[PDB]
């Protein structure tokens, strides 16, 4: 059934948030919407139209992409041990919002292409519980 | 001591190409040039700083692949709710870092795409 502002879909409830937040903000936020809340997480296509849907409807005019619950855990700006030449790692100099370990949907892509972008970017979101 | 059409720095030979390609193949040609070639790799702040003047002095304004290459494909993705990855649907599949001609940051492209690059050889 889901609570009234949530969609029902295969067992599961969600609710899109035109809210700008990074991505941690994001999760925590969802753990707080519902019991058992988290990011959105796409395991088919037909839950991955099912949230596409939901977003062309109601997530517009904020010109940025949507959080999935989809990254990577730590807050490595890499995980490379050595160059092509074999040579072994130690020097690095990333630009902070240049390594992209979290993904986002995007209009561009029809919300259907999950997009490597800095977590530090303030998007809005799906929960999902 | 170098090849007339590498620029030397520190027992290194460096030389910047101009013909666009993708991370794979400017890796494998950069091998092609010269024995133990392979893309350039920084291993301090000088070094990285001779590249990048070299590749502006060379073409100016563009972005050159360096050696590094799938770096997040080894990290660990997963769900937050922490449910098995089995439905992918990535735009792009590996991203590769490379460097802009006015500075030594490190900036990421998917391997797939083109870029110009600068190859390099030991002693
Ligand atoms: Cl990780
Ligand atoms: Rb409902
Ligand atoms: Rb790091």
């Amino acid at each position: 059934d889901c609570p009234s502002g949530w969609s029902s879909y295969e067992g599961h409830c969600y609710k899109p948030f035109k809210l700008y937040k990074t991505w941690d903000d994001a999760e925590r936020f969802c753990t707080e919407q519902a019991k058992g809340g988290h990011l959105v997480s796409i395991e088919s296509a037909g839950e991955a139209d099912f949230v596409a849907q939901l977003v062309t409807e109601n997530i517009q005019n904020t010109k940025s992409y949507v959080w999935i619950g989809l990254r990577v855990q730590g807050k490595e700006k890499q995980c490379s041990s050595e160059w092509s030449d074999g040579s072994s790692v130690s020097y690095e100099n990333w630009i902070e919002a240049e390594s992209k370990t979290c993904l986002g949907l995007e209009k561009e892509t029809g919300f259907r292409k999950w997009v490597n972008i800095y977590c530090g970017q303030q998007n809005p979101f799906v929960c999902e519980a | 001591d170098c090849p007339s059409d590498w620029s030397s720095y520190e027992g290194h030979c460096y030389k910047p190409f101009s013909e666009p390609k993708n991370w794979a193949d400017a890796e494998n040609f950069c091998t092609q040039q010269h024995a133990g070639g392979h893309l350039v790799s920084f291993q301090s702040s000088e070094e990285a700083d001779f590249v990048v003047k070299l590749a502006f002095q060379t073409f100016g304004h563009s972005i050159f692949w360096m050696g590094l290459s799938n770096v997040w494909n080894q990290c660990n993705w997963q769900w937050s709710n922490a449910a098995m990855l089995r439905y992918k649907a990535w735009a792009e599949e590996s991203y590769c870092v490379y460097f802009k001609s006015t500075n030594n940051k490190w900036r990421s492209r998917a391997c797939r795409m083109m870029a110009q690059f600068v190859c390099e050889f030991q002693a």
